[PDB]
């Protein structure tokens, strides 16, 4: 039967945000939470898959003596056409005997690759994505790990302390709602539907599976005359749509979509965008809680910083000397917004002296500081830092 | 329980009726009943148990040969009926490595047996063995070949415009067979190398393994037509002379009496010279690729069969080079590197904002460039390096 | 040249499709067989039909015995044609290689044919009166394990040439009005081997004078004229031309309307 305690964080990854647990009779806590990762898994569906294409040209029917005559088949892309006025040599001579009423038959068709099973390119239907997220917890003193949908409707029992996370803030994802995936990249892409398929461009042949033994495809086929005296099917053709776009696609989601978003396939997920922010609900059980009479309450209180330089790191040092009631474990928090503290909970026994850090923006610091029972004011002056450029948030 | 069809009867696939042996005991009758069941599911059974032969000993190239086919540049420019002809080139695989596929068989002699320092063209009737250690292919430098085994070919060819593949007969004369393609495989990664580093990145691509293992990807083979020579025909004084050849051949004569006929045993036609006459060599024993550069038989119908191949297509890890450290210099939200790459190396960086402009760029050789540093973040990714984070302070 | 074979007389109405059947299969040309199926050489053997094909030679290098077992014991000259000697040494004569020999030849090239018979008998004794009848076949008796060497020769430059590689051609289409003495006749089409269709005629009259389009690979040069004027008779020439072979041909044909 414990507390509920409910915060907001921005939805960025390795930025330690702390939180005052406040409960009526109860010593105060400092909660430092890290958000460690944010995997947004959108539901997917297959629409068809495309690949290279493969020309199946059988041997031509030379009728000698004869007139050949055509049979539209059901074969994708069957292009059949017959010739005349031919007079096909072979190294031993001529193939047909008679001078004229020659006919060349020539057929030619499409269908997948052989290289359809490993070089392919998948095309998907992404729509309402589901949220799923890692997040990292700073009580008791012990860095605690949990895993949940970032939606609100499922708990996590961690050691009798329930965690709620969710919902997002943001609904967003950098998926459209068409997308196409080559077995290491995310692309948005309104791809043709299927029977849409154009020559040269993606997809001029098209499988719903990999396996579809039928498939779609039209590449604009057409055979062209034969040379005089040379049994060959020359065709006019245009190439795979594939390996154009293996060229022509440029870069992915990994290193164009916005936010800062990282993407990865299997499955298709995206991780890390930082969009909106996201609450957090803990339900801190009532066993570890302890009143004031039990809590170590310290008295007499001074503050002194021998140096500070304003940055986005704790580039500053503070020393506490206090006068504690007994000895035990007490908490460090700072009541002010534009000031921060690296520190959350140090050890505290009688009369000794703590050191911790701190961290502003601002030359002249003025902030006042709680530990465990009672506040103190600190005042110094910081330094500007050597970079003005930081990789780190 | 998987039954195969001869003409009237149902039967296993994997146990004929003429078994053992199968083509040893009649040519002809198994290669029909081949034929008959080539869309049969168990077709394959039937292959392994109708073709091996022991006192396993499955040896297809039993019922294969070499044959000749048109090339249009022997070497010299003009074209001739080459026995290493070119049937097609793969370039399927992400590494580069080209599958081709030629009218000789590499790795069998005349006499079916395995070797693979012979291999087996056609010398105008009769195959023959040649030494394999003279085979070459080349683009525009000689390519080093990782594979032989049939009619297929798995060679590294530099970059180049052209393709030629040759050899060295028997009689120590070189045939030679050239084609127009364009060679130049495309970039693994961001950055375009020429030999795998030391240290690098491991990223995926595609390679045919160089493994014989016939188990997935087929060709399609049926009976050779009937193949003319002008050598056949003599002339006795006021006839037509004919001799066989330990074969059997269907002539034809434009005179009277037996004009036409397909004779065993050397036969005369009289009242005839040569010239009216025209006559070919049947061989309905041997079965060769469905190439567009040979006619197909003209009696029978659309008889084929299909045989597996080697070398198929799979996916590998290939190695990258990781692009040196920059050298990186501060401003006020502002980055200076000044890359220094070796080779083509593509540099892309991406706003951590709403809108990213994401620029990029082939950075070819050293240069200083400078790049805005948002609040929001900046993401720099330098070829296969991981991405550098980039924030001001 | 000047080989005139055979004299035609045609006679079509006006206006009618005129055809000249001017069609020779010794100028089929198509593509080079690059010197190794050019020409070739054979012997065949009879027992006795049938005939054995024993070995071949190509104008390129070494031979091939079709026959395993006889391989190293028959041999001819490995540099024949470089000087045309087509003989064949038989180094240990076995009885079973008595019978017919001959040496055939082919010239695919310009589609020749110069063969000999030879008959080769196994004496068990010594030699038995072995050379004879120039008149006709040549016999030689051997004995056992003897060589024996059966002559072939052809020594004229269309054979032992490693030499101008597989194309030169010319066809020429003259025209003579009623009377020409010949000797400064009218030139209408050319026809060449890699192919210059050079029409000499007037604009309006190589609008109809026109040879059957890929007409060098059947052999059939045929003249055609779709409409006939009155004023077209006379006596055309197709005049042939292939040199290096002996084809100085020239057929001739007249032409009449009414
Ligand atoms: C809790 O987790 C944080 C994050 O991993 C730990 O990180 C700190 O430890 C290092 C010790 O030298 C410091 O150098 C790091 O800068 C610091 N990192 C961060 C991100 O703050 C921390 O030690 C852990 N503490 C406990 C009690 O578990
Ligand atoms: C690798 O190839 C197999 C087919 O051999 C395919 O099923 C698989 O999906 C491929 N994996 C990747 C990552 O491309």
């Amino acid at each position: 039967g414990s507390y509920e305690h409910v915060t907001v964080i921005p939805n960025t990854v390795g930025v330690p945000y702390k939180t005052l647990v406040n409960r009526p009779g109860y010593s105060p806590m400092v909660l430092e939470m890290e958000l460690l990762s944010v995997t947004l898994e959108p539901t997917l569906s297959l629409d068809y898959i495309t690949c290279e294409y493969k020309t199946v040209i059988p041997s031509p029917y030379v009728k000698c003596c004869g007139t050949a005559e055509c049979k539209d088949k059901n074969l994708p892309d069957y292009s059949c056409k017959v010739f005349t006025g031919v007079y096909p040599f072979m190294w031993g001579g001529a193939y047909c005997f008679c001078d004229a009423e020659n006919t060349q038959l020539s057929e030619a068709h499409v269908e997948k690759s052989e290289s359809c099973k490993t070089e392919f390119a998948s095309a998907y239907r992404a729509h309402t994505a589901s949220a799923s997220a890692k997040l990292r917890v700073l009580y008791q003193g012990n860095n605690i790990t949990v895993t949940a949908y970032a939606n609100g409707d499922h708990a996590v029992t961690v050691k009798d302390a329930k965690f709620i996370v969710g919902p997002m803030s943001s609904a967003w994802t950098p998926f459209d709602n068409k997308i196409v995936v080559y077995k290491g990249d995310v692309y948005n892409m309104d791809y043709p539907p299927f029977g849409a398929g154009r020559p040269g461009q993606f997809g001029d042949i098209q499988s719903r599976t990999p396996e579809s033994k039928d498939v779609y495809a039209n590449t604009q086929l057409v055979l062209q005359r034969p040379a005089a005296g040379t049994v060959h099917v020359p065709y006019s053709q245009a190439p795979s749509g594939f390996k154009y776009w293996l060229k022509e696609r440029g870069a992915s989601l990994q290193h164009t979509a916005p936010f800062g978003c990282q993407i990865a396939t299997n499955p298709v997920r995206a991780v890390n965008c930082a969009v909106g922010n996201m609450p957090i609900s803990i339900d801190i059980p009532e066993a570890a809680f302890t009143r004031v009479v039990d809590a170590p309450s310290l008295t007499d209180m001074s503050c002194e910083v021998p140096a500070c330089t304003h940055s986005s790191d704790f580039g500053g040092v503070a020393i506490i000397k206090y006068a504690a009631s007994k000895k035990g474990k007490c908490a460090v928090h700072s009541m002010t917004n534009a000031v921060t503290i690296r520190e959350a909970e140090i050890e505290v026994e009688g009369n000794s002296q703590l050191q911790i850090s701190f961290s502003t923006a601002l030359a002249s610091a003025e902030f006042r500081v709680q530990v465990c029972s009672t506040q103190v004011h600190c005042a110094a002056e910081c330094h500007p830092p050597k970079d003005h450029i930081v990789n780190y948030p | 329980p998987v039954m195969c069809l001869l003409a009237n009867t149902t039967f296993p696939c994997s146990q004929p009726p003429c078994t053992p042996c199968c083509y040893e005991k009649e040519p002809e009758e198994t290669l029909r009943m081949l034929e008959d069941n080539v869309m049969r599911p168990g077709y394959y059974q039937l292959l392994q148990a109708s073709l091996t032969c022991s006192p396993d000993n499955f040896n297809v190239y039993k019922a294969t040969r070499p044959y000749l086919a048109h090339c249009p540049d022997c070497g010299e420019g003009h074209s001739c009926h080459s026995p290493v002809a070119l049937e097609r080139i793969r370039n399927e695989a992400t590494d580069g490595t080209l599958k081709i596929q030629v009218s000789l068989q590499i790795g069998i002699k005349t006499d079916d047996s395995h070797d693979w320092t012979k291999l087996r063209y056609m010398d105008n009737h009769m195959p023959a063995d040649a030494e394999r250690a003279g085979l070459f292919v080349r683009t525009s430098a000689p390519c080093t070949i990782t594979g032989t085994m049939g009619h297929f070919i798995l060679a590294r060819c530099p970059k180049g415009e052209t393709l030629t593949v040759g050899f060295t007969d028997s009689r120590k004369i070189s045939h030679s067979c050239t084609h127009p393609f364009h060679h130049d495989p495309p970039v693994i990664g961001r950055e375009k190398f020429h030999s795998r580093p030391q240290h690098g990145k491991e990223l995926p691509c595609s390679t045919y393994v160089q493994s014989t293992a016939a188990t997935t990807e087929e060709i399609e083979v049926h009976m050779p037509p009937d193949t003319p020579d002008r050598t056949l025909m003599s002339q006795q004084s006021g006839n037509v002379k004919i001799t066989v050849n330990g074969q059997t051949v269907r002539y034809k004569c434009n005179c009277g009496g037996s004009n036409e006929g397909l004779t065993t045993t050397d036969k005369v036609i009289n009242n005839c010279k040569v010239d009216q006459c025209h006559a070919a060599v049947t061989n309905h024993k041997k079965w060769q690729y469905n190439s567009p550069l040979v006619p197909r038989n003209a009696e029978l119908g659309d008889r084929k069969g299909k045989i597996h191949i080697p070398f198929p297509l799979a996916n590998v890890t290939c190695r990258v080079p990781k692009a040196r450290n920059p050298t990186v210099t501060y401003g006020k939200n502002q980055v200076i590197m000044l890359l220094y790459p070796d080779h083509p190396t593509l540099l892309s960086y991406r706003n951590m904002g709403e809108e990213p402009n994401y620029q990029e760029e082939w950075v070819m050789h050293k240069k200083e460039v400078v790049l805005t540093v948002p609040t929001e973040g900046l993401e720099v990714t330098w070829g296969n390096n991981e991405p550098y984070k980039y924030w001001p302070q | 040249g000047s080989s005139v074979v055979s004299e035609s007389a045609v006679s079509w109405e006006a206006g009618a499709r005129a055809v000249l059947r001017c069609q020779s299969p010794r100028m089929v040309w198509t593509q080079d067989r690059l010197h190794d199926r050019q020409r070739v050489l054979h012997w065949d053997l009879r027992g006795p039909g049938p005939a054995r094909r024993l070995l071949d030679l190509y104008s390129a290098g070494e031979q091939r015995v079709y026959e395993a077992r006889d391989r190293g014991r028959l041999e001819l000259s490995a540099s024949a044609f470089d000087d045309g000697n087509f003989s064949l040494l038989i180094r240990a004569v076995e009885e079973t290689d008595a019978g017919l020999y001959t040496c055939n030849l082919h010239h695919h090239y310009c589609h020749l044919y110069e063969s000999l018979a030879v008959r080769l008998e196994v004496t068990d004794g010594p030699p038995a009166t072995p050379a004879y009848w120039d008149g006709e076949k040549e016999v030689l008796a051997v004995a056992r394990g003897a060589p024996a060497l059966l002559t072939c020769v052809n020594r004229g430059h269309v054979w032992t040439d490693r030499h101008v590689e597989e194309a030169q051609q010319v066809v020429h289409w003259d025209r003579q009005p009623p009377g020409v003495p010949h000797d400064r006749a009218d030139r209408l089409l050319d026809l060449y081997a890699s192919g210059e269709r050079r029409a000499y005629g007037p604009l309006f009259l190589r609008d109809r004078v026109a040879v059957g389009a890929d007409a060098f690979e059947r052999g059939d040069f045929s003249l055609r004229i779709e409409p006939l004027e009155v004023a077209d008779e006379g006596t055309y020439s197709c005049h042939l031309h292939h040199h290096y072979c002996g084809l100085h041909e020239r057929r001739v044909f007249h032409l009449t309307v009414a």
